[PDB]
């Protein structure tokens, strides 16, 4: 089901994404934050 | 919920 | 670029633009033809911006030049970024003069401690964006490959190699991706990829370009 993680340039949680530029490269920070509010 | 964002995740690449 | 300096106007005759409506990728003039950049770049079409200092304000004294052919690395991986790095041929050549020039390829791997300077159209903001109108330069240190890999680990190939500093504040962003890290007069990086940008201990990843210097003169050779 869905996955979020903070993106540390827009200051938010963002939905993480098949086929993104490097998504086995991510760091998926402030995972657990992210799930619970979003 | 101002935090959740629609916006595509920026990523790594540069 | 994050924490850097305007470049003296036309100092980096070897730095392109990719342009697809608006910049969003740099690249490196290696010959009259040829242009290496990172493969994440790749775009069906592109149009290379060679002699901009000011990529806002048409000057009269630039060349714009379509992409004939784009050649992303056959190894490249878009989900792991291993590889990084791709071949533009261009339509027509380009003209040499002060502005417009090449860079050397480089003639030994890239080491620990060595001094460089990283350049681009990128944006200069760790958090927001900034895209400056004139071109941004950084010098930088290459990383120990222990630094490279502690600060990401289980991430970093043997086709990538670290650049910057571990304290943050001064990185390559986005929209740097394709152009040069140049270290003593030669080609050694392509701007790849990072966590944020100029986060500490989060540095640069960078492809080695002298991994692929064979790759580079077949592929000039087979597509003459
Ligand atoms: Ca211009």
């Amino acid at each position: 089901m869905p996955r979020w993680y903070f993106d540390l340039s827009k200051g938010k949680c963002v939905r993480f994404i098949y086929g993104g530029c490097g998504g086995n490269r991510n760091n998926f920070e402030s995972e657990d934050y992210c799930m619970a509010v979003c | 919920k101002a935090v959740c964002s629609q916006e595509a995740m920026t990523g790594p690449c540069r | 670029i994050v924490g850097g300096y305007t470049c003296e106007e036309n100092s980096l005759p070897y730095q392109v633009s990719l342009n697809s409506g608006s910049h969003f990728c740099g690249g490196s003039l290696i010959s009259e033809q040829w242009v290496v950049s990172a493969a994440h770049c790749y775009k069906t079409r592109i149009q290379v911006r060679l002699g901009e200092h000011n990529i806002k304000v048409l000057e009269g004294n630039e060349q714009f030049i379509n992409a004939a052919k784009i050649i992303r690395h056959p190894k490249y991986n878009r989900d792991t970024l291993d590889n990084d790095i791709m071949l533009i041929k261009l339509s027509s050549p380009a003209v040499i003069n002060a502005r417009v020039s090449t860079i050397s390829l480089p003639t030994a791997p890239p080491a620990a401690g060595t001094e460089c300077l990283i350049s681009g159209w990128g944006n200069t903001l760790s958090f927001g964006a900034d895209y400056p109108d004139e071109l941004k330069c950084l010098d930088a240190p290459v990383l120990t490959q222990a630094e490279c890999k502690a600060s990401y680990p289980g991430k970093i190939t043997n086709s990538m190699f670290c650049v910057g500093f571990l304290e943050g504040g001064k990185d390559s962003c986005q929209r740097d991706a394709g152009g040069p890290v140049v270290c003593n007069g030669q080609l050694q990086g392509v701007v790849s990829w990072g966590h944020g940008c100029a986060w500490k201990n989060r540095p640069g990843v960078y492809t080695k370009v002298y991994n692929y210097v064979d790759w580079i003169k077949d592929t000039i050779a087979a597509n003459s």
